[PDB]
């Protein structure tokens, strides 16, 4: 087997190669909200190399989140140059029916780009 | 097929990501994005790679 001092991520500047960012499973999570309330989506990004954060919202046109060609309608909400030592947050204040749909968190470094998604459901009051 | 496609798409990302984060000249960044866009749409065949191509272009386009 393999015996090392740490089973965590490879330290920055080590003989081990760096990897693409790792997004923790379950974040963002599918949340449900009532109109007018505030919603916060999380995204825990692990990375040795510097990653850039990006939040998108999937846009629906004619009942479809994809174009006639097949590329997704997405809207850039937030970007960041470095990941946090805590967590990444997307603040959705005073949510309405139009805020519902698919939200995607993205983190990419010198190696790759990783992305996870979640669905926000908005119910009436 | 699909495996060789995603490997080719990763090479385009790393090559583009290295240039955007290196020079701050917005004109040179737009040229690498344009170049990365043309190669990425040619490799993409199914919906998983098309969404992945769209995601990477916007990631590099909005890179600080």
């Amino acid at each position: 087997h393999h015996h090392h001092h740490s089973s965590g991520l490879v330290p920055r500047g080590s003989h081990m190669s760096p990897h693409r960012p790792i997004l923790q499973a379950g974040l963002p999570a599918n949340t449900t909200a009532v109109v007018g309330s505030d919603v916060e989506l999380l995204c825990k990004v692990y990375s040795d190399a510097q990653p850039h954060i990006q939040w998108l919202k999937h846009i629906v046109i004619n009942g479809s989140s994809f174009g006639a060609d097949g590329f997704p309608y997405v809207q850039v909400l937030k970007t960041a140059d470095i990941n946090s030592s805590e967590v990444e947050v997307l603040y959705l204040r005073n949510v309405s029916a139009e805020d519902a749909g698919e939200y995607t968190c993205l983190a990419g470094n010198s190696i790759g780009l990783s992305y996870q998604s979640a669905w926000l459901t908005v119910l009436p009051e | 097929g699909g495996g060789d496609r995603r490997k080719e798409m990763d090479k385009v990302y790393r090559t583009a990501f290295k240039r955007i984060t290196s020079t701050p000249d917005k004109e040179k960044r737009k040229e690498v994005v344009k170049e990365a866009t043309e190669q990425l749409r040619r490799i993409a065949k199914d919906e998983e790679e098309k969404k992945k191509a769209a995601y990477m272009i916007l990631f590099l386009k909005t890179l600080g």
